[PDB]
């Protein structure tokens, strides 16, 4: 497991977003911090936010999640978030599914494109989620 | 009503006098050029050409220090007018005497006609040997003479359009305004810095570069910093502050206008970084057009980068699917390129956002 | 009589007050102009000074009013406006008559104040006030 | 829409046909430099390959006169069909006629085939010995060949991306912008302002060196500023201003070229202070992240140094109470300090706090 | 109220004292001086008038050491009062007794009374040819002098209206401000800039040349730089970074101080440029006026544009329907060239309109 | 979880390799130095003294590319740990390659054992006599050893406290920053510009006078500008840009130092000014207490010069009223000076209430 | 007709003001967008410049509409535009028509100015209207 | 006592909050005369500092009050000041009151804390408060 200096700079990490002390990071207090970064996030996006490290669905962070959160955060770059961001531009009617329409008309920027829905397809509904693209990005 | 009239009809002859203290000046000094240069080798200052050159410039600033007492006693008449006094003591502080006696000291130095000499002895330079010379006094009185630019000023200030206008004065005076000379120059660098910058200079890069020559052609037998075109490299040269070193002023006034040039180039140096600066910044106009502009080109470039990664990503899945491992590792390292490119141009439109936000 | 370039550019600024061309400036429209060039002015204080130069208290600016106060405008400095600035600030209670005391206590920033007192009250209500300022002054 | 296409077409043909006349002109300064290099010591200005490299110049400044004259063709025929005209003389102003003709004169400056000479003299520096030769006259024909450069500036302006765009032009339009070539110098300045600054002054560094070496290696008879890596150190240290002295120009060329290159120097220290000045600034997004770290160092040295505090009041309470002097002082001393260092740390927490608020 | 009676007692007398400390070092200086001139030619360092000099100089510091002594007793008892203590070791600390000590040591430099000589050796400029000389010990002690010019400052900051007066102490301490050199040194250069720039550089101006011509006068044989005209031209072509050459230091000090000088130089360009930029900025009311006045010019503008617009046109109109081509045509140039000025002067006027929405 | 530990445990390992590399570098760096210094006059090129320093420099080379190879076999490891990759070969693009090999260059240039030799020519300056030596090989190798001072910035980003710290990288995620070494000098140069432009430059100055002298001392049998305290005064000159001309390089080595000198002079003038511009201005709190002090002296002013203008009108009157013509003159002209002397007053205070209201 | 490159690039420019991608742009899109670009257009203007060049006058601007204002638009000048700037600031009035005094007054900045009305009163109503300017002006 | 330019420069002072001349400064002069520095005080905190130097409690800040807080203000720093601001930031709970705990945690930055509770727990309630800090600062 983490040694004791880690795991002591990541409690006031957790610390420096949790003001009360409960052991749990509510989404107002990350908003307030946020908007003392600068930053004015809305509550759909800072709720979309705080459920994607949310493994229990409590609606909060506790320090388990938030670990998790700064493991995936420290590094200079993370190939998750890259790709949710490509899969959310590649959807350009915002549904949260890509038809084959989309990706022919990105793609100019036949049987190539054919080949690609077919073998990302893995359930055959007939159109491309969000699992199926981190699952043929990986 | 019984003031306003007089008020305008003493503008009018302050300014008018004004014009023709300025034209008589500017002959004066034409004129002492014009003799200062014929002298030194087309006659000789003993002859009738000289007397009459220099007679004309005494007779220029004979009626030049009579313009002069003119327009102080129109304006001695509008400080009546304005503070509706009735004696002229009145009008008559110690600062206003003062400035009336340095004017007329400036406007009064002059060659007078007659040959008069004096012994100069210079310090040569870069070889330290002494040179002496019989040199004539009309060279320590032509020098002065370019003081009564102060006239230009006047003028400006006395003919420009926010000084006299009726709606501008009121306006001005609403606002509590001094229509002084620096509120002249400030509007003047703020319209066209450009322009008054390249006036002011280069028309005193030859005020300094022809002193230079008439003070050191008594002490210089090569014609190496008395040609004009030498003393006009040396005064560029100390103006830019460079100073190559090869021609440096012999005697006391050439080094008195180096210094002066020096010191002139070091206060125009922030007069041009000043100017500079406030000509690269863009204006809102400008800065919104750009902003659109590179707001498209992110959006492009966003659009053909994540296009890119599922390129790349597709390519390296088929190929790992294909039982190969040498273009799967190719295809594997052009994906995490792809991503940290997107990466690159996503947050660059981010960033381009939070300052348009910021902005607007 | 002032002449016809004189009256012209008079006439243009006045009309650079009067937009509608009624040939009176409302106090709104010299509002207008102030707040143009940047000042708050109030209404108390722009209705104060609107009646300095209406000889007529009709509660507008003529040409001829407007004509006056160019006249006394124009000049680098107007005694009047210095005048009564300065007896402005000598009323430190503001009740626009100036005693003995106040009078007193700004000499020293006995004999000589008291004959300014009697030679300045020329009604002998026991006090100062502006006419008598104003006639003391000139 | 019979509009449209006709002005797509003749941007086109405008845009190939500047990139015609760069090339053309470029040629020609290319071939120029190799004559002039070669004709100093591999032939004679009689030899066949000297009316060879010349004929070659002159072939290429014919036909970028011919370019010149036909790109000047297709503007008419572009005012003719934004301005809706039908007689070609109506687009052919004083201001146009003007420019044609001196654009003409710029492009038609080239080394005619043929010996010709003129004697040059000239005043040697630091020890003014006149040095006369028999110069060749094509020297004073090769260094105007370099104003053929503002093709550069007109292939820029016509190749940039906004210039050409209908949408770019058409967010120009509403917000009334005009597309000269100042917008794109401003826009390079504002995007890339290093790389702009370190491409036109290190490419007129080598311009301005080999003009010097070009003009003084007719009056240099020890190779020292008319060598290469002499005239690129001259010029060099003529444009930092540092002007040391041991190579100062010999002719007038030389020494025009070193004041052209002072006076661009002392433009661009302007450009350089305006640059660092803006490279300097912290974004927001940077300021913010730093306001917060150093928030939370002041609060962590806070509570440090309210501990000290405590720490040595009670030190010097119990040497106190233990009926000790030297140690008491001691420790009252520390505490005053430690008072002192809280005082110190406390406000420069709360000069934070109030720059936070000020900026949010 | 027991403490702030003795509080202001203290104040008085630590003003007091700092007033009499400058009196007595500049009056040492001022001796020194005196008698570096006299020394070299009106007599010999074995002279009796030489002795009384330097006895003066010595009585002088004697009493400048005694003053530092009591002015350093006073603020030791400001601080027992400030900080409520009681014995005089607490507020002896570490950094106190270095300043005190250093402050001791800077005001006890002077030139001690008798004849002691070194033998001195420097490397001539521009020949490096050694020269050799036995100079007097007193001169390495004279320069040192000049540091106790930071009397000069302390005087100034007690002097201070805004550091005695309740009033200014009490809004500082409300706002937690500190009243140390640097916020008087910054309230001086937002009220009076130039007049600050201008007395702290000419008066550095004669004490860098009289140390420059002191100290090169011991090598210098043909008297150049050691002319106090001629180390006042260099000191001066150093500042202003021109640095011609013909006047190069000799020996180390002057060197030293042409060093100094530059920098110093290098460091006030800064402050003239910030002092230039913030003297070009037009105030809030002044750019009003400006707008307002540039709002009527405009309106005019665009009044007799579109005048000249409809003239031309019906001329142009008029002259078609007359059976006339080439007056027609000469009009229609003339009408293009209307709507042109009218399409600009309109621009100009949408531009001025949107900074002074902008502004207001 | 797994992941955290990994790359903290590569973190410090990283750091402690950087601090290893810079270690080495710097004593190479400072034996190559001491072998340099000693081996011109203590001992000669052959000596088994020599010999020893070059091995000991050899020998702190190859540890210097072993702990180098080391840090990038832990940056291969640590973006393994990052991206989740699991083949080394993945990480290795081109450009890392060649950055690898450029720091393994670098690094790997030192003075090896042995004596060679290469004949060296240059032409003196300001006589252009030419100068024949036989110089060793190790001086071309010893100026390239100062290129190691890239560790020093990698250890200064490497060592930042907020590059490691995990509420620090977790404050800079949220408001997307690179923590580059470009917001690392922002930052210094926000905080603390002072001290860095003070040890930037004071440490580069020994650095440039070394290699000017340790390149120059082969050409120069006056010991002028290949003495210490000459070569550190010439670099001095040409930084501020000032440029003699007494002492100026003869080699191309010494040439081109300067020119970088030069450069970089150039280059600070900008920091310098920026630095100056932003130490000049007012904090907020300052600017509040400045204003409320100016506000509460223009009252008293005021209020003194409403009296003084009472107290002149009456003594007028009293004059006037006791038939007396000249001292009622007088009066009448000290009433006039103090109206005007409170219109001044009035319109200092109304503008110093507009720019708090303004402020506010 | 217009090629491909072109009428792409126009298509381009059209759907950056046509959001929806409905094919017309509503008169709220091209003032969001004027927003965007940092001008603030009342709804009175903003529908006064959306008719000039809405030939069928439905209230949006359809793709050949577009098409005819970029064709009066990638000028340098249009002289349509300045002539109609002229003829609003010649109107002091402000009523659409100018008659003959503010033309002569105008033209001081008396045959000739008869000349003028006379052969510009194309329908002989009196006064002079915005088609009598541009066909003098044309 | 002290002398009279001293009287009259503190005077001077108690006029600068002193606007109306009542004799007494109430917090409103003192917010005012704070919000005119650029400070945004908060009532409760405005009452804070105005109860500080308040000897009778009455509310506001008479003559020899605000001599008392001249007194302790005029000297370069103000022990008073750093010792209740250390105080303050030693209670991180915010209730007025110090336990063990929190002396314990902000050591770290066993017997010597328990002996300076000991001896600095005057009054035995079982913890520390402002006064007994105070005894032992001095
Ligand atoms: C002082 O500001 C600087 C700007 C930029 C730089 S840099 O290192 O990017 N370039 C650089 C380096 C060395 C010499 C020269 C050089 O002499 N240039 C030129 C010669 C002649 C005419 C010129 N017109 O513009 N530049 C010209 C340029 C350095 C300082
Ligand atoms: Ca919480
Ligand atoms: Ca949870
Ligand atoms: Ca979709
Ligand atoms: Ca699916
Ligand atoms: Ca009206
Ligand atoms: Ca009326
Ligand atoms: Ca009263
Ligand atoms: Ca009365
Ligand atoms: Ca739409
Ligand atoms: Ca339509
Ligand atoms: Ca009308
Ligand atoms: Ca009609
Ligand atoms: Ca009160
Ligand atoms: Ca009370
Ligand atoms: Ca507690
Ligand atoms: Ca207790
Ligand atoms: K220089
Ligand atoms: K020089
Ligand atoms: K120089
Ligand atoms: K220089």
């Amino acid at each position: 497991q983490l040694t004791e200096e880690q795991i002591a700079e990541f409690k006031e990490a957790f610390s420096l977003f949790d003001k009360d002390g409960d052991g749990t990071i509510t989404t107002k207090e990350l908003g307030t911090v946020m908007r003392s970064l600068g930053q004015n996030p809305t509550e759909a996006e800072l709720q979309d936010m705080i459920n994607e490290v949310d493994a229990d669905g409590n609606g909060t962070i506790d320090f388990p999640e938030f670990l998790t959160m700064m493991a995936r955060k420290m590094k200079d770059t993370d190939s998750e978030e890259e790709i949710r961001e490509a899969f959310r531009v590649f959807d350009k009617d915002g549904n949260g599914y890509i038809s084959a329409a989309e990706l022919r008309h990105v793609m100019t920027n036949d049987e190539e494109v054919d080949e690609m829905i077919r073998e990302a397809d893995i359930d055959g509904d007939g159109q491309v989620n969000y699992e199926e693209f981190v699952q043929m990005m990986t | 009503l019984g003031a306003l009239r007089r008020r305008r009809a003493l503008f009018e002859k302050r300014k008018r006098l004004s014009d023709y203290a300025l034209i008589f000046g500017m002959f004066g000094i034409v004129v002492m050029v014009i003799e200062t240069e014929l002298s030194w080798g087309a006659y000789d200052k003993a002859s009738l050409y000289s007397l009459a050159l220099k007679c004309l410039i005494s007779l220029s600033t004979i009626i030049l220090l009579g313009l002069i007492i003119v327009y102080h006693a129109r304006e001695i008449q509008l400080f009546m007018v304005d503070n509706g006094a009735d004696d002229w003591r009145i009008a008559m502080t110690y600062e206003r005497i003062f400035f009336i006696c340095l004017e007329i000291l400036v406007c009064a130095i002059h060659p007078i006609p007659g040959n008069y000499t004096f012994t100069w002895t210079a310090r040569l330079a870069f070889s330290y040997a002494p040179s002496t010379t019989t040199a004539d006094v009309d060279i320590i009185l032509s020098i002065p003479m370019f003081l009564r630019l102060y006239l230009i000023a006047r003028v400006m200030l006395l003919h420009s359009k926010l000084f006299t206008d009726a709606s501008s004065r009121s306006i001005g005076a609403l606002n509590k305004i001094n229509f002084n000379t620096r509120f002249v120059m400030k509007t003047l660098m703020t319209i066209c810095p450009g322009t008054v910058l390249l006036v002011f200079s280069i028309s005193l890069w030859i005020i300094a570069a022809w002193t230079v020559r008439a003070c050191e052609r008594y002490h210089d037998q090569q014609d190496v910093t008395s040609n004009f075109l030498g003393a006009m490299w040396l005064i560029s040269i100390t103006f830019l502050s460079i100073g190559y070193g090869d021609m440096v002023p012999n005697t006391y006034c050439g080094k008195g206008v180096c210094l002066l040039t020096g010191i002139m180039g070091a206060g125009c140096t922030a007069l041009v970084v000043a100017v500079v600066a406030r000509k690269l910044e863009l204006t809102k106009a400008e800065k919104h057009v750009h902003n659109f502009m590179m707001d498209i080109q992110y959006t492009k470039e966003m659009k053909e980068s994540a296009a890119r990664v599922l390129q790349e990503a597709w390519m390296f899945y088929k190929h790992t699917r294909r039982k190969e491992s040498h273009a799967a590792r190719r295809h594997q390292r052009k994906l995490l390129a792809a991503i940290n490119a997107f990466r690159q141009v996503r947050l660059k439109h981010r960033k381009l956002r939070e300052q348009v936000n910021s902005m607007v």
